[PDB]
């Protein structure tokens, strides 16, 4: 409760359109009586940087963080093959827990959020939750939640109840289990959806520098968003995280959407055109595809071609086991692309992506993607990565790192 | 045969083991000489009031159903894993 | 593969195309050939669809059949419900 003083002395709210202090925020539980509560907070769609920050590190009690994923995805229209599903959670599960890592997702119980939080759920039962809790952070609105009568209170409720429908989902949408931390977002209305996708892209770049002062060198924690396919919504949200330029959109190569710029991202800027697109959506959006306006398709034909624009944040990846490849491969692929062609000349492009290439057993894009022959190495640089290879039982890394550069007379001096 | 039996294995002993754990287990401690005086508490208990309503407990377990689930799970991890 | 190239440039758009062909390719153990035909990537399936050729290749023994309608879409919850 002594959260209570600030987050009623700091954060808004929205109503009628003209804004008041908010109200129902605490801790909601779930059907299973011991099974850990979260914390809800409503910000209704437009805050200060240093309210949300202050809010972020202080007033939660949360701990920097070490690697942001980001996954975006159909809700209420997402279908996988069972092998493809199995084969992502597999993949993502060690992405998350390898690293101290944050995800984030726009948590309701649909789809996509319903998958990342069964796999969060799996692990977290897979580890005995011993210490250091995998924060899941959501965002959704908070108009087309449903049933918050049991939620609204102007006063706290911090044994707060609340019950799973599935029933009454018409227009609505239900809430998700598997989280811990819920930011609700209202722009004064209560039925429109995608309200969120502005604080999500701006509480991305939030987050993406809050490992400043805290070091010697200023170098930014990445971030990466995973798309794995949706429809009107999910474009969107990619063209707003790629409006800021830190993030880098990973995609999948089997689903509706992410079929769609699979097939775009091989010709040329000039090639594409209006016919083109509207060819490819009739193609892969087998059903719906009716439902749309001609002033819609040209919309997206904009959005389409200001996302190819930028070649150096758009990947396209395909989960095979007998190739070598998953999704650490391609998150540190795209995340190797951006920092080459960038404003600064050098000495960051390397240093925070060595120790998660070292983490993950990924030896084989390491040495060529890092240890270019242009390169020239001292052995003071290469201390601390030699640590985390040689204690983690990486034999590879310590045979390569031998012999570029790292002589055993200076580093047990 | 004597050859092929004493050849056999190793592992003779440790299984002859659990053969002696179950009826040293179950047994009164007090020696047959005054096994009687065991049997008159045992017995008069028998018929009054259960007594022992678990009859085994270190071997033979009924675990919680909520603890269950999240047993199960963990091994189906596991063997994934394997 | 003589009679899976002419249904599929038919008058009908869709629905008979696999569902005679896919029983035909179970009952022989031609399985290489109806993985690519039949369950292109740009498909969808249900379990209440494919039971009678679960059922089919299960009892004449061929795991192989098994294993790609198990991972194709056929729930062992459902199949055995
Ligand atoms: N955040 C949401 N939660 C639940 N259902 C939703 C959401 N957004 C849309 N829907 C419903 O799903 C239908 C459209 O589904 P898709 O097109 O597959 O999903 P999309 O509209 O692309 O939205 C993707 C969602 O994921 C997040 O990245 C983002 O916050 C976005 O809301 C719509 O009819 C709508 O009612």
């Amino acid at each position: 409760c002594s959260l209570a003083s600030w987050i009623k002395e700091n954060i808004k709210k929205k109503e009628c359109v003209r804004e008041t202090p908010t109200d129902a925020f605490g801790d909601i539980s779930f059907g299973g009586l011991g099974q850990k509560t979260g914390k809800y907070v409503r910000v209704s769609s437009d805050t200060s940087c240093e309210n949300l920050y202050q809010l972020m590190t202080e007033q939660w009690k949360l701990r920097s963080p070490n690697l942001l994923i980001s996954v975006t995805g159909g809700a209420k229209n997402f279908y996988i093959k069972t092998h493809l599903k199995d084969k992502f959670r597999r993949g993502l599960i060690k992405v998350a827990q390898t690293t101290g890592a944050w995800i984030l997702t726009g948590g309701t119980h649909a789809g996509v959020m319903k998958h990342v939080g069964m796999a969060v759920r799996d692990y977290t039962l897979s580890s005995g939750s011993m210490e250091g809790q995998i924060v899941v952070i959501g965002v959704a609105p908070w108009g087309v939640i449903h049933n918050r009568s049991t939620l609204i209170h102007p006063e706290g409720r911090f044994p707060a109840y609340y019950s799973l429908d599935e029933q009454g989902q018409g227009r609505l949408s239900c809430l998700d289990i598997n989280h811990t931390h819920f930011l609700l977002v209202d722009d004064g209305t209560q039925g429109h959806y995608g309200v969120e996708i502005e604080l999500r892209a701006r509480l991305e770049k939030l987050i993406s520098k809050l490992s400043l002062g805290n070091r010697e060198s200023g170098v930014t924690i990445p971030v990466v968003c995973v798309v794995l396919d949706g429809g009107p919504g999910t474009l969107n949200t990619i063209y707003n995280s790629m409006l800021n330029h830190t993030p880098c959109v990973v995609l999948e190569g089997s689903g509706r959407l992410a079929d769609v710029i699979a097939h775009v991202a091989s010709v040329p800027v000039s090639k594409v055109t209006m016919a083109l697109i509207n060819r490819l959506l009739k193609r892969f959006f087998m059903q719906e595809y009716k439902n749309f306006t001609e002033l819609q398709i040209i919309e997206w034909t904009k959005k389409i071609q200001d996302i190819l624009r930028m070649p150096h944040l758009l990947t396209v990846f395909r989960i095979d086991e007998d190739k070598n490849y998953d999704v650490d491969v391609a998150i540190l692929q795209a995340l190797l692309k951006a920092s080459r062609s960038d404003e600064h000349a050098g000495r960051h492009c390397w240093e925070r992506q060595l120790e998660l290439a070292v983490a993950w057993n990924r030896v084989d894009i390491a040495e060529s993607e890092i240890f270019t022959e242009e390169s020239q190495w001292t052995s003071s640089d290469l201390h601390p990565a030699m640590f985390s290879a040689l204690v983690g039982d990486k034999p590879e890394f310590v045979r390569l790192l031998l012999e570029n550069g790292v002589c055993v007379r200076e580093f047990l001096e | 045969t004597f050859q092929e039996v004493q050849d056999n294995t190793d592992t003779i002993w440790k299984f002859q083991r659990y053969e002696l754990i179950k009826e040293y287990h179950s047994r009164p401690a007090l020696p047959p000489p005054f096994i009687l005086l065991s049997h008159l508490i045992l017995f008069i208990r028998g018929v009054f009031l259960r007594d022992l309503p678990q009859r085994h407990k270190n071997f033979r377990q009924e675990l919680e159903q909520t603890e269950e689930e999240e047993l199960l799970s963990w091994e189906a991890y596991m063997k994934d894993n394997y």
